[PDB]
């Protein structure tokens, strides 16, 4: 079951095989060689079948560097698309597109099960029916932008808005109250970043519960394009095998689609709108659909969508958005004021917010708490005009209530306990509904601002009223 | 033997498709019977595309092509320091050969995730604008993007010239740049004495594309040496926009399927796999560093251009140099607005960390405000106050050329205006103030600026507060 | 007068907001048509560059 | 002869030698069991468009004829079942025992095979059944941005098909499988599967399928139409068809035209909708979907399908703002005589046009569009509807029968209207 | 022949010396077994590929064909039945009756759908304006007898309806031989029109030629030739003719569909490198000569509302009068939505339309443009800072841009309004008064959707 290297065009490599046996499309080809002489340099490389050109020749795209190849080398066929470790082995571990641990904690034993990264989406009969909301125990989220169990949330922004913490906290709250593991997939992860990220999760300790994958930038278009799949696979395990609800983070899913058109060229594909691989929708559709809640488990994905030049019509994001059930929009503003999480209360949206889904109770208060904000937001102009006096009392009530509200959206993050000391919070939607409904009834208007700013259940705000002595 | 050499089918435009060479490694050096070197890129079934590195006219059909069995490596050593060589390492400065023992391959993998340590140790650019607002630590990557004739080079230069007391062994890679300029530049280094720590790798605009293509990587190679030793390197790739272009030519010649804006599909991989090679090695590795300064020349300042965008997303932040600022006589032509350093602040030292925090503010508002003066004939509010020290900070951010500033007496001036100890002085006199406020210190605060050195902190606040008056209270007007 | 002028400046203070606000919307209406024309353009350029290669 | 051998495999496109007898547009078959169409017939090979997974196809695999040109299983057995564009059941309800088959590419009823539209198709969605009517055998384009209620519209229209005799076919193209499901049980709750066919082409699925999916639906539909019965068909995003076809088309290296779409990107949609339309048994309505980016009607694909259809516009803002449906009464329009005679003949009108999703009849409908309201403030207005509705289902239960049976309203209700109000 | 390559609508039939260009190959085959289907198809020789091979363009679905079948050369291009029998009949692309009433006599003259355009000696010069009853057109862009009219408009702009109103306003009262060929247009229209032809009382004097959206490219490729040859009969064999071609765009459009498969180098936008010439060889043919006159009105679809698109663009230099429809004006409610500053006619001359009609003509346009320029200010600063002189221009202009609206008889069933044909003298006059300011008191809305100016006064008082 062996073949030989015909042509090596950069990241594109042709193999080839001697009659009969041809490796199937997407099958992992291993090229291991070794230095026979001093005129060669040891080769460890892997390839993926892409096109059967014919004349018993396949076109593969290297997941690593092709410097050092020479026509004729024997290409071993693995007989299966890129398998990667799946299990309790992955947790607290860091891998690459291949599934090779890139950390220093030793390697994976030949024991451990391995699954192929390519695979069809769950059958129409498998994945679930009732639309059920995945509890984050994070106020702003569960209320103004609810997560749908086994769905996709756009995470926008990410310069000094504490987006890392929000992820970190998320992995934590799931693995605790929902008892389910997280798998982060840095796709085209900038290495400086990939390093901090890991360390940050070593100090926070959210790593014990998550699998780390790095498709780093300096990787070839192949590698970057398939990283998402590796992380995803590792995730699916815990969904179907252990029937959990697992988190799949993909930091910048654009890198993926970008790698997509990037690879598409090499294979000689005629470009599509804006030089995008014509196969874009398809490549995205196959990545998302494999993310959902099965009759057994579920997989919730948080993909940081970094939109192309501020254009929300670009086929790249525009494609992504069709796969979105939610958005968590982080803004540096609310951070500068001392509201963390920095989740924008009027921007960050969600599909779960609907009477049909969350009933009137939630939808009512929630849609209201938004209204009282888009009131306090517009009065910013009139407040610099007629000041805080006699600006219309039906408004001053808004301005008062609204301040406490946008303050009570800030929460205690467990992950934050590292350097703060306050242990952190987990508030169910139930709790978060009351705390707001009550505040919207004004039952708190007699309490200081710096009460509802960084707390848990409404009752905590109240205890925060003992200034002692 | 019979295979390991080949015969030239086609010649032209720096490219040679040869027969034979059935054993050439993709990326192997191949020599032509005429002595001119080259490189194998396309290894196809019936032939091999080579990119001639050097004169391609002395090449015809049938000429023999014999392998080397080496992957494009380059000289490396403690003897290049002070020498001007091409991407091949071949001295062009016309003083002797470069006598070096060791060597390193151009293509090399970057330090592994674990291998590195979050950058903390700064790079003192000696430029108030930069190491206050857009700070750069060792092991970082700061892309300085801007339209031609904005000063991009100037910065890199004065930066290097600022590396004497710091421990930094500097490397200036010139790609596409006029060999004219590169000379007048390598000299102004000669005069300031940058050559004692500074390596110069050039491929001018007369040299063939493949050299341009190779120059950047050939540069990092020589850097990498001092890095894996534990020393600290600073590589200035001057103009990746050109190198990235030179690759397009070369790659198009090999008739590689062209992508968006004609650039090959791996054009992104090109730079990515390059820039990553600069970082901060973990203490486990000797804690070395290689800091990279990628240039991107912009047309019209279109940040939305394909190449300029890639590199923007690749680096840790960038420094965007306004085209107009430069003419209006504001040097450096920095745009504090778009200019950002992501690794920032761990790079700055406490003594800056404080007096820099507010610096962004005052300058921020002024950017969002001073669009209005002529209509400000009614100058109103306290919005006049924001402008106040605002227009003054700009003055302080204006620096000379070929005149770096040490952090010590830098944090003090970035202190003065930010505390009001400047505000009582009109803009007319701001520049020619900080000028003697330095000397006033180099004589009478020479004790004060010390605490600033040895502690990198100012917990200072009290003394300087009064000690600053010691000056304004003797200055002219 | 004082109350007249007080109005004047005010009425102008606003009429100069309505214009600003409106002008700001003229951006949105154009930003959109710029992106669209930013797209069709980068799509035509590429289609041109490939279609000129397949011709070789 | 029949059997061929694979030569080149990749991207849903495979070509092979032999197959000397293959007809153009003949659904061939590969060894791995995957179906495929023969698009291109060259001297030395056969262009074949794989309809399904292409990974299991290598060089040398056997490809056999069928001798059937691009058909798909038709019959009653389809109702209430969820199958792909190949008719092959995905809802895991067991196989579909069908008898008759219908070809995918069929010519549409000739000028002489057609009659002008008279019989209305009641959507039950007030705003539509009033402002923009759809007559059986019409084509009304429902166009709007992402998340404007397009999906819901077609769905409320389906439950509302229980009274009249209408077999609905909801073809989801490029839609999330997950969406399809949640959409398919809402039809179950409300009991629409009894009259409806559901063909799913998920976004995970390959281009060729999505390209076919909208046709496999009309095929299945014409059956009942060609039989005298009345049919209704939903395409959700003809946009991912034009797109899917565009992909495939470019993979084939067919030279691209405007916006990358093939020259024939119009024909693609034209020859599809130009299909739906008493010497023949008087027998299909088409409700196309087109997703626009930032409300741009001036777009290529969108303008195209407009130059075909006999359309409705869903504003982006008018939803999130609180208007469901989000209908844009101005830019919306219906060309084709449909209304009921009862329909034919300002801030409060909006509250009335607002309807709750998943709760659909013209009868008590033409009444509320009559009322006798202006005296009641806005909020309780829409509220008013629910009440004044009940009251009529009891008291005016005899007043309705005049509306239904006669579809006309030639004084009484004028008073009824002072029966439920003065109370 | 023997077909050895089948590509979509493009078939490669192999032929020594037989080598049939522009000829029609029929493939007459019978199902030999149960693995085949009966094929009746006609291919049009396109080009000679060499090696005794020819590339052909089908006139229907090519499904079922196989390599090695037998192709017959009819030894002549597509011939179509022409004559006094064509009146009150519906033909195909090939000239086959699709009206289910009989077939055509063997004696009947069959002309080829490919002819060379009339020489410089043939084509006429003379000028005669033609009244349509449309206020806009007649005033700003008048039509010419025997002249070529384009109707440019994007999707759902009112092209169709405008045509209907023309056939209504003109075709009915002319006394001419009508030829209506819907090309690539709607299928419903065919039945809407065919069965209204019977109502009205001309389905005698009109020739019906169809192909619509459901037919392959090859079809639409020639339906514009087939119908032209029809009118060319009555012109060169006997009278004046009204050639109604619905969407000449579909011709060029279908063109690009085939151009790819021909193995052609794509042009701008991916259109056929011959787009220009292919239209040149089918236009000049639609012209009036010293023998007979042809007054043609063609619907021109605008792809994505882009008048810079090679199809309609290239079409412009083919007309003596144009009516360019705008989507904006359409959403304004201005119907027909006709650009008052874009639409043109060679007729606008004092040396053609008279001075009085001329000066008003420009006077309207002048004040419409002056309003156009003002629009950015209005859109930014409202009308507050405009002069007491520019404001007046804003009122007039508007009311003039509204009076440019019209009631089309082929409307009514929708809106419910009856309709009107406004005489040219009455349009000319109506606008005069408006420009002359007798109406500066009446509100805008009064002038919306009306006929003769008197009606505006009527609908005015009705307002209160
Ligand atoms: N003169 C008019 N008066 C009233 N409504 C019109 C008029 N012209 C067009 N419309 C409306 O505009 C729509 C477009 O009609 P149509 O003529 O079919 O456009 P096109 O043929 O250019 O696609 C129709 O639905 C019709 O209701």
């Amino acid at each position: 079951t062996r073949g030989r290297v015909i042509q090596v065009m950069g990241p594109v490599v042709d193999v080839k095989f001697e009659n009969g046996h041809l490796p199937a499309i997407y099958n992992a080809l291993k090229i291991q060689h070794k230095a026979r002489n001093e005129n060669e340099v040891d080769i460890d490389l892997t390839l993926e079948v892409a096109l059967h050109l014919g004349d018993d020749t396949v076109r593969t795209i290297a997941m690593a560097s092709t410097d050092g190849l020479i026509r004729g080398m024997e290409v071993i066929d693995t007989g299966a698309p890129i398998s990667v470790p799946v299990g309790e082995v992955t947790l607290g571990r860091v891998f690459n597109v291949l599934g090779e641990p890139i950390d220093l904690e030793g390697d994976i034993p030949a024991d451990a099960r391995r699954d192929p990264i390519h695979r069809p989406a769950p059958k129409f009969e498998e994945l679930a029916t009732e639309v059920e909301i995945l509890e984050t125990g994070i106020k702003v989220v569960d209320l103004l932008a609810p997560y749908i169990k086994g769905g996709k949330i756009g995470l926008f922004g990410g310069a000094g808005v504490g987006k890392t913490v929000l992820i970190q906290e998320l992995i934590h709250n799931i693995a605790q109250e929902h008892g389910g593991i997280s798998v982060f997939a840095g796709v085209g992860e900038r290495t400086r970043e990939g390093n901090d990220l890991y360390h940050e999760m070593k100090d926070s300790g959210v790593i014990s519960k998550t699998a780390m994958v790095f498709g780093q930038m300096n990787e070839p278009p192949g590698a970057r394009m398939r990283v998402a799949l590796t992380g995803l696979t590792m995730a699916e395990y815990f969904r179907d095998e252990q029937g959990q609800d697992v988190l799949l983070f993909i930091d910048n899913i654009f890198r993926f689609t970008q790698a997509g058109s990037e690879v598409s060229a090499l294979l000689g594909r005629m470009p599509s709108a804006v030089g995008y691989q014509p196969t874009l929708a398809t490549e995205m559709g196959q990545l998302q659909e494999r993310i959902t809640s099965t009759a057994k488990g579920s997989i919730t994905s948080i993909q940081a969508i970094y939109v192309p030049a501020d254009d929300y019509t670009d086929p790249a994001p525009a494609t992504t958005f069709s796969h979105l059930d939610a958005t968590t929009n982080l803004e540096r503003k609310l951070a500068e004021m001392g509201i963390y999480p920095a989740v924008d209360p009027l921007a960050s949206t969600s599909r779960a917010l609907a009477p049909e889904i969350v009933g009137e109770e939630h939808y009512q208060v929630a849609r209201k708490v938004q209204q009282t904000l888009q009131r306090y937001k517009e009065l910013q102009d009139i407040i610099a005009i007629l000041g805080m006096d006699e600006l219309s009392d039906e408004d001053k009530l808004v301005v008062h209530r609204a301040r406490r509200i946008q303050f009570f959206l800030s929460q205690n993050f467990h992950v934050a306990e590292q350097f703060t000391g306050q242990p952190g919070s987990y508030v169910p939607v139930k709790e978060t509904v009351r705390g707001f409904k009550e505040i919207l009834e004004g039952k708190y208007d007699h309490l200081p601002e710096d009460a509802f700013r960084l707390v848990g259940r409404i009752e905590e705000v109240v205890e925060k009223a003992k200034a002692m002595g | 033997q019979v295979s390991d050499v080949g015969t030239v089918i086609q010649v032209g435009d720096g490219i040679a498709r040869a027969h034979g060479l059935d054993n050439v490694m993709s990326g192997e050096l191949v020599e032509f019977a005429n002595g001119v070197m080259g490189m194998a890129l396309n290894l196809e079934e019936n032939n091999v595309g080579i990119v001639i590195l050097g004169p391609y006219t002395g090449i015809k059909e049938g000429d023999e092509v014999r392998r080397t069995g080496r992957i494009m490596e380059v000289p490396v050593g403690e003897a290049l320091i002070g020498r001007v060589v091409n991407p091949l390492g071949q001295p062009v400065d016309g003083l002797g050969p470069v006598e070096t023992t060791e060597t390193r391959p151009i293509e090399s993998p970057a330090p592994g995730v674990m291998d590195r340590r979050s950058v903390h140790e700064p790079l003192q650019t000696g430029i108030k604008a930069i190491d206050a607002l857009v700070p750069i630590g060792r092991g970082q990557r700061e892309l300085i993007i801007g339209d031609r004739q904005t000063g991009k080079t100037s910065v890199a230069i004065d930066t290097i010239i600022n590396q004497k007391d710091q421990n930094m062994i500097s490397i200036y890679v010139a790609i596409g740049q006029k060999e004219s300029t590169v000379r007048t530049v390598v000299e102004t280094l000669r005069k300031h004495g940058a050559l004692d720590y500074t390596i110069v790798v050039t491929a001018s605009a007369s040299q063939p594309a493949p050299l341009l293509f190779l120059a950047p990587y050939a540069g990092v190679a020589m850097g990498e040496y001092f890095m894996y030793k534990g020393k600290h390197v600073l590589v200035v790739y001057d103009d990746l926009s050109k190198q990235a272009a030179a690759y397009r030519e070369l790659s198009l010649l090999l008739r590689r399927p062209p992508g968006r804006e004609a650039y090959p599909g791996d054009i992104f991989y090109l730079h990515s796999r390059l820039l990553e090679r600069a970082a901060k090695l973990s203490d486990a590795k000797g804690g070395g560093s290689l800091t990279a300064l990628p240039f991107v020349e912009t047309q019209a300042g279109d940040i939305s251009a394909y190449i300029p965008t890639n590199v923007i997303s690749i680096t840790d932040g960038q420094i965007f140099l306004q085209s107009d600022l430069f003419f209006s006589g504001v040097r450096p032509a920095i745009n504090a607005g778009l200019s950002v350093s992501r690794v920032g602040g761990a790079a700055q030292i406490k003594a800056m960390k404080k007096v820099a925090g507010t610096l962004r503010l005052d300058l921020a508002a002024y950017r969002e405000l001073e669009a209005f003066a002529q209509f400000g004939s009614d100058l109103d509010k306290a919005t006049q106050a924001k402008l106040a020290r605002g227009a003054r900070t700009v003055e302080v951010l204006k620096q000379d050329l070929h005149q770096p500033i040490p952090v010590e007496k830098q944090v003090l001036i970035i202190y003065a205006l930010t505390r009001g100890f400047l505000d009582d002085i009109p803009v007319e006199d701001v520049r020619r103030f900080e000028k003697e406020f330095y000397l006033f210190l180099d004589q009478n605060g020479q004790h004060l600026l010390e605490h600033i050195r040895t502690t990198k902190d100012l917990p200072d606040d009290l003394n300087k507060a009064i000690e600053a008056f010691k000056k304004t209270f003797v200055v002219s007007q | 007068l004082l109350d007249a002028k007080a109005s004047e400046h005010a009425a102008r203070m606003t009429a100069m907001k309505n214009a600003t606000d409106n002008a700001n919307e003229l951006i949105r209406t154009l930003t959109l048509s710029y992106n669209r024309a930013r797209q069709a353009a980068i799509t035509q350029e590429i289609t041109e560059i490939v279609a000129g290669a397949n011709a070789l």
